[PDB]
């Protein structure tokens, strides 16, 4: 590669997991996102009935300054980049089931991929 | 547990079980509909703020 793809919203997960800013299940995550502390909402694509997606998109771009968004696939590998970790001989070695909906909570940290982050999704 | 937020046409939301009013609950949680009854489970008793 030349830096990363799509490889920034994982720093930002990890950041998130290791000190604690993942409203991490969408029950969790709405309870962030009626509250102001949601200025990241990363979601999945391939879920049943499309109306928890609808919630999370709807809860995530509603008219109130708050609208976080980037997007990202498949649920069990957004949960490995969120909060959930059982390393155990670190080639992915889990019983995991997936996350699929996760919330960074402020973040609590900055520059390239943060900062890049925030660069990218508030001006293009 | 909490997918009851009733959020219409992309993407207005119109958050359904109308919400506790405590500090500790920040406009996050909800209220249980049981009888005479809306409850906060998140402080884990105490409120009947009811409608």
């Amino acid at each position: 590669a030349e830096v990363t793809i799509e490889d920034a919203l994982k720093v930002v997960l990890r950041t998130a997991l290791v000190h604690d800013g993942l409203a991490r299940g969408l029950r969790e995550s709405t309870k962030a996102l009626t509250r102001g502390e949601a200025l990241l909402v990363v979601l999945v694509s391939s879920v049943t009935e499309a109306n928890i997606i609808k919630l999370v998109e709807g809860l995530a771009n509603d008219p109130e300054n708050k609208v976080p968004l980037i997007k990202v696939a498949d649920a069990k590998q957004l949960g490995e980049w969120a909060g959930l970790g059982k390393i155990d001989r670190e080639g992915n070695a889990r019983k995991v089931v997936g996350a699929s909906v996760v919330v960074v909570k402020n973040w609590g940290a900055e520059t390239d991929e943060l900062s890049m982050i925030m660069e990218h999704f508030s001006q293009q | 547990v909490l997918s009851y937020y009733k959020v219409d046409a992309e993407g207005k939301v119109t958050k359904l079980r109308r919400e506790c009013s405590n500090p500790t609950c920040g406009a996050g949680v909800f209220l249980a509909n049981h009888k005479d009854r809306l409850y906060c489970g998140k402080c884990h008793s105490v409120y009947k703020v009811n409608a």
